[PDB]
RNA sequence: GUGGAGCCGCCGCAGGUGCAGAUCUUGGUGGUAGUAGCAAAUAUUCAAACGAGAACUUUGAAGGCCGAAGUGGAGAAGGG
RNA sequence: GACCUGGGUAUAGGGGCGAAAGACUAAUCGAACCAUCUAGUAGCUGGUUCCCUCCGAAGUUUCCCUCAGGAUAGCUGGCG
RNA sequence: GGCGACGUCGGCUACCCACCCGACCCGUCUUGAAACACGGACCAAGGAGUCUAACACGUGCGCGAGUCGGGGGCUCGCACGAAAGCCGCCGUGGCGCAAUGAAGGUGAAGGCCGGCGCGCUCGCCGGCCGAGGUGGGAUCCCGAGGCCUCUCCAGUCCGCCGAGGGGCACCACCGGCCCGUCUCGCCCGCCGCGCCGGGGAGGUGGAGCACGAGCGCACGUGUUAGGACCCGAAAGAUGGU
RNA sequence: CGCGACCUCAGAUCAGACGUGGCGACCCGCUGAAUUUAAGCAUAUUAGUCAGCGGAGGAAAAGAAACUAACCAGGAUUCCCUCAGUAACGGCGAGUGAACAGGGAAGAGCCCAGCGCCGAAUCCCCGCCCCGCGGGGCGCGGGACAUGUGGCGUACGGAAGACCCGCUCCCCGGCGCCGCUCGUGGGGGGCCCAAGUCCUUCUGAUCGAGGCCCAGCCCGUGGACGGUGUGAGGCCGGUAGCGGCCCCCGGCGCGCGCCCGGGUCUUCCCGGAGUCGGGUUGCUUGGGAAUGCAGCCCAAAGCGGGUGGUAAACUCCAUCUAAGGCUAAAUACCGGCACGAGACCGAUAGUCAACAAGUACCGUAAGGGAAAGUUGAAAAGAACUUUGAAGAGAGAGUUCAAGAGGGCGUGAAACCGUUAAGAGGUAAACGGGUGGGGUCCGCGCAGUCCGCCCGGAGGAUUCAACCCGGCGGCGGGUCCGGCCGUGUCGGCGGCCCGGCGGAUCUUUCCCGCCCCCGGGGUCGGCGGGGGACCGUCCCCCGGACCGGCGACCGGCCGCCGC
RNA sequence: CGACUCUUAGCGGUGGAUCACUCGGCUCGUGCGUCGAUGAAGAACGCAGCUAGCUGCGAGAAUUAAUGUGAAUUGCAGGACACAUUGAUCAUCGACACUUCGAACGCACUUGCGGCCCCGGGUUCCUCCCGGGGCUACGCCUGUCUGAGCGUCGCUU
């Protein structure tokens, strides 16, 4: 149950803060879970997805053992595009059909200098949760 | 209806002109220029008897009836016919004023909470609350209450040592204090007989919190427990008593139907 | 407009009263706003007592209420004069002062002097750094509690006497009667008239 | 049968509680009706071209009109 | 010609201005228009939304600036 | 008892059609509407007895000569909790428990017994008690007598019981008491002997007394004040263009 | 005649400050109606409200008695509950209408002119410095202010000075840093539990089923919302005195700055004027032989003045000290900036406005002022062929669905088109009663009964009766072991290692005092504690009844499944 | 036979009711309670690669710097992907800048007309010579400077 008297619980106002989100808050709500292998090597649960992570789709019309990298992150439509899952148009032109990153499992991260520190910050705070158990 | 629906300039057209004598809006140009203005008939009009914020919202109950209602809500939570006919699955449970010892007030983890309800055979009531995880029928869903849920058992205590945290995550449960009870919790819906789990030091404080008929309550300054209109209530025994059926006539068990 | 046997009534609603309306919807909200203004005033001050200074014994005016005892305003400089404390020292001792109050009885004077010295004998002061004039050792062994509740010396304590049992004797069962009420009430209003006729026989020669 | 995401029974509780009319309000659509009307200031016709397509466009020839207080040629105000 | 007119200027609502018609004052004049007080008042019109069961009227008395209205008694229903 | 197969059997609706009989178009004011009275072309949705305050009575509940926290106060910092819980040397106060008079003010218990003073149309002391009396009065109590397979002896019971008794609430009546006024009158009292206090007996005026029934909450009807069931003027005022 | 001083005034784009205007929900000062009510209408009511004008502030205003009271007296203001729909006002009609006690919320008090005293002991500006950060000074030197009076000590609760008497060395800010902060100070960012497991339905799952005797996993986290549909676990989050980061605040301790109070006696001092008050005229009030205010006229006193709710005279008492000033809190808030919630509305509703809404448009203007939400999960928005000049089609194609084709969810009625059926000179429609036809449903069609008991004809399995083994219930009994209900007590037991209650008692108990001659008298009590008594509730032995839905064991009877 | 008319039913059209949805109101409450001459509220005009509105901004104009954040913005293009430079975007915002009117301030409001002071060049300049900068409203307080008076008086002559 929510106890804080300074955070909402109403349907109209969490939706309004969802679709009118700032574009740096919006990379946080477009987070995706790490794979079972890769959450054990880093002891972290989930990550915000960036442009060049290898990924497979875990639910939808297009799913099942399809590692392949994302190629475009529409934050405006809350949608990542992945380089293999595609769709022919009526024209014969082929386009990327887009999916939501919660329906998606990262299988290989792209590390830079900053995505080391985002991992280590989310990892070091998880021993502190285990250190509460006295 | 905030200020009023009376923020419109409008006169009646008055005279002939073959229109009804409702006020019309002024001016021209715009659509809303000769249309029926304020009054409870018009598109954009003012409602009949607009609700006021000084409606008498709140009701008083005198305190001897509040205490009367809470004594009748506890006496029905011990009769097994009334607590089961409100729907609580108390088939497998032992003795109806369930009393666990005062060690249970110091649980600080809900894993200890759930095995308590399993070993008290009351978990099959919580499992009935999981069956009622419905969503609301109607327009109350967009007034931010969506999920309907049964009320289950309630656990009553005194001297909290962590009991309020161990049980509150289990869905459909209620925790109220034995010093400050609530008729809105002990009888949801207005119907009597909610299933309750007592704790010893809560179950013993009731003797000094409402009194017996010999001595008044000590923690309530001028209150005793309400007397009875009926001492004996089983009239399958009064009407079969030898004092009564000595004095009765005889039963008249012909019919004497209509004679052609 | 009236009907059968009813009440003739004057509702005072002949004036535009829906603008001047007062609803008490913020009244639980202001009860927890002045509890938090008492709690954050209790912990802000000191171990000094909550609900402020010591109030005097005061008797109410006006025949209907003159048999009860009420908490007053200050301590009426004469009572501060007899108790021995100075008028500008007293309000940081925790003692309320009302300089415009009069003492014209003696029993109600001596009651509050007894009250004021009983307060001084149950008070512990704190020196800033432990010099302690008029004050000795450890602070009554840390003063037995922290802060009091709704009155330092229980401001009302309206008390009544015992008057156990007496014997119905002579001169008590026989005199002080209804005739004493009627004759004393009549002499209260026939006093100035009878003192006028006495002047008229004094200028009689 | 259509439709595509919510809903209902019983026990109490609460109402902005049930329409045929108010020359009611708002929106919609009929009959009338393919009807009344497309009639102030005299007037058009022939060929060609361009065009999917010409009583009405342009061009040429004819017949006419305004007739210098103009149906001409310029402005002020107003429009933009 | 007490002539006709443009532009500028002055007069503003119980006021203006009038060779006077109660004319004109922005299609409004025997007191403009705009917003408000204001959901002004109406003994006077028109309307007043589901079913079944049971009972069932009155247009008369007296008073009222009363006569299109009320108060009063009668007639009515419901509770006992 | 009898009759009948692959197109028949039974069935009725917001199906259609026919016939015979009946049948003027609704709403509305009105003595009287099918009206040559008014409103209504059609369809959809919106659309009119509300709410607050006061009072009255009825009813339901809690307590009951009391009742009521409504305003405050207390309880870890808790979603629901603007809830609930408690106070009582927080009952102040409200209404009720007492009325009457313009007011000063005054302010609701009687009967019997036994005696005595002119048992004087008047009264006094002591006891017994204690809301008087009459007429009706549900219920209850007593009840001779009455009712049982053979006769004299004994038991519970029940039904029938003329009559008699104590009589609820309530109604009618009579008496009584308290206050305001009236008339007629005599007596008593003393923080002081007076243009002083108190008493009496009859008659009238009072929203009184005569062994208390109220308070709080809820609901319903009614009346009122508010825009007040909905819509409706001709106006009046203030400030401006 | 000139110059000087001052006093009245001018000028300046003089050096430096200030004010104007907006918003206006709440607050203060003025000004001010009429509709309405009175069944008409003048006074009255509406209403001292609307409109008008002017000033603020986060609050404002009020505020430390020229008060209430009339007795055992209270003691600034403001708010709340009562007082109270009361006193009172009123064509005494309609109507209007306070306060003082009392209970609370909050509580805080002061300064000045005057009268005296101190050699103006005071203040402002300029210049350079002590020495400084983020700039203000106490120090130094010049120009002014000011004796027509700056400052100190003083304020009606009295004050000052001189005595005498017994004490005491203080407070304030600034600087650096350490130690906290009751919800655990504030602001800001970024982090923190657990299925995407197996089967299955689907356009797509968040569906449905399942996880050993550890209850599949987490829970101080089963709020919410977004994700191809209903999600504790996929994802933000939510939970937690979770953690770490950045900035900021209120308060200990080194250096400045400031520092004799109280009591008793003695003497001296001691107060606000064109104001009070009176007359008169207006408005206002519940204020009535005038509550308040204001104009004009008259105009004070000093044991005085004001008030004491019926005009006036006399008299006594009570109470306060006006005509100068400041002041927090409790209170208000339909504007603003942020928040949170709802038995609220659901696109003719709810704001006029869910949308490019105070917008388009209207009016010379002041001003008036709308209508207008929805494809899909994802544009995958119909390439291409073919007819046409094109709009528009016919195929194809996407999609679960185009029966979702760009105002596209669902798609009602009125009205229209066509198809199918039926009918048609008394306009149509209706009521009743049948008939005929049609759509369709049910039986299934000369093929309809169903279970019970009995005797028939065979077929196939095993119990019953009986008894023994066996646990389990039903009913009655000594209430035998345990048992509680109610009067009766007793052990006064627990009363001093027992609870509460009493307007019971005790003047011999214990503490600080009054009434008379250092002591004392119960000599009558005061404020409080103590301990007896009574009323009710906590055990032990006996005794009383029932063993009451409060029960177990034994035996009994008759069931029951194995 | 056909047509017309009428009533039903199927389908189609018109129309947009109902239902389901909701980044909106509405009510209540809490916390703070902040404009302006140092130029406010409001208005006008302008600003984007394609850009009318809305929204946001001011010739630094669809935003600059800084801090925080850590790979996008997106209708299509274009461009630096560089981040062990400085780092896209977004939020915060304490640094800068902020056209014209407006209390609106040189005067007028006609984009009209100036006045002094200064600066870069032309007469190497006074007496009205291009551009740029600065200043020029009213009321008022304290101080200053200038000085008016048959106001009051002194010292004089
Ligand atoms: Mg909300
Ligand atoms: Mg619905
Ligand atoms: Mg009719
Ligand atoms: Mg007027
Ligand atoms: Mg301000
Ligand atoms: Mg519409
Ligand atoms: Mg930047
Ligand atoms: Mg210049």
């Amino acid at each position: 149950m929510k106890f804080n008297p300074f955070v909402t619980s109403d349907r109209s106002k969490n939706r309004k803060r969802h679709f009118n989100a700032p574009s740096h808050i919006r990379r946080k709500i477009m987070s995706s879970p790490l794979s079972k292998e890769l959450r054990q090597k880093y002891n972290v649960r989930s990550m915000p997805i960036r442009k060049d992570d290898e990924v497979q789709v875990v639910r939808g019309h297009y799913k099942g053992q399809q590692i392949g990298k994302v190629v475009q992150v529409y934050r405006k439509k809350y949608v990542i595009y992945i380089e293999r899952v595609q769709r022919e148009k009526a024209n014969g032109t082929t386009v990327h059909v887009g999916i939501h990153p919660s329906k998606v499992v990262i299988t290989r991260l792209k590390l830079d200098k900053d995505r080391k520190k985002i991992l280590e910050r989310k990892a070091k705070s998880r021993q502190v949760g285990k250190e509460k158990g006295k | 209806s905030e200020l009023a629906g009376h923020q419109t300039s409008a006169e009646s057209w008055g005279t002939g002109r073959a229109v009804a004598r409702i006020p019309r809006v002024r001016g021209g140009g715009t659509h809303r220029s000769g249309q029926g203005a304020f009054g409870n008939m018009c598109r954009g009009g003012r409602m009949f008897a607009p609700t006021k914020t000084w409606r008498r919202w709140h009701r008083r109950v005198n305190t001897t009836q509040k205490r009367y209602a809470i004594c009748s809500a506890l006496a029905a939570s011990a009769l097994p016919a009334l607590v089961m006919s409100k729907g609580h699955r108390i088939e497998e449970v032992p003795e109806l004023p369930l009393v666990v010892e005062d060690k249970v007030e110091g649980y600080k983890k809900t894993k200890e909470a759930v095995l308590l309800l399993k070993k008290l055979k009351a978990w099959n009531d919580i499992k009935k609350v999981y069956a009622s995880q419905r969503m609301r029928a109607g327009k109350g869903k967009m007034r931010n209450r969506r999920r309907i849920q049964r009320r289950g058992p309630c656990i009553i205590y005194n001297e909290d040592n962590g009991i309020i945290k161990a049980f509150r995550n289990i869905p459909g449960i209620t925790l109220l204090n034995v010093s400050k009870l609530n008729i809105l919790k002990l009888a949801p819906g207005g119907h009597v007989g909610r299933f309750c789990i007592w704790t010893e030091s809560a179950f013993r404080k009731l003797d000094e919190l409402y009194g017996t008929w010999r001595k008044a309550a000590s923690l309530k300054s001028n209150y005793n427990l309400p007397m009875h209109k009926m001492i004996n209530t089983d009239l399958s025994r009064i009407l079969k008593s030898p004092e009564i059926q000595r004095a009765l006539r005889a039963p008249r068990k012909k019919i004497h139907r209509r004679v052609l | 407009a009236p009907s059968r046997n009813g009440m003739v009534l004057k509702p005072h609603f002949h004036k535009d009263w829906q603008r001047r309306v007062a609803t008490w919807f913020n009244q639980p909200a202001r009860k927890i706003r002045r509890r938090k203004a008492r709690q954050a005033k209790a912990r802000r001050i000191a171990p000094r007592p909550a609900s402020g200074p010591i109030r005097p014994i005061v008797r109410c005016p006006t025949v209907r209420y003159h048999t009860k005892v009420r908490a007053g305003r200050g301590f009426s400089l004469e009572e501060l004069r007899v108790a021995g404390i100075h008028k500008k020292v007293a309000r940081t001792i925790g003692i309320s002062v009302d300089p415009r109050r009069r003492n014209k009885s003696t029993e109600s004077l001596q009651a509050n002097v007894q009250r004021l010295k009983e307060y001084r004998s149950k008070l512990i002061l704190f020196p800033r750094k432990p010099s302690a004039p008029k004050k000795g050792d450890s602070s009554a062994e840390e003063l037995k509690l922290a802060t009091q509740l709704t009155g330092p010396v229980m401001p009302v304590r309206n008390v009544y006497k015992k008057e156990k049992a007496r014997v119905i004797t002579e001169e008590e069962k026989n005199f002080k009667a209804f005739a004493s009420l009627r004759m004393a009430r009549a002499n209260a209003r026939l006093f100035g008239i009878r003192a006028k006729r006495a002047k008229e026989a004094a200028e009689q020669d």
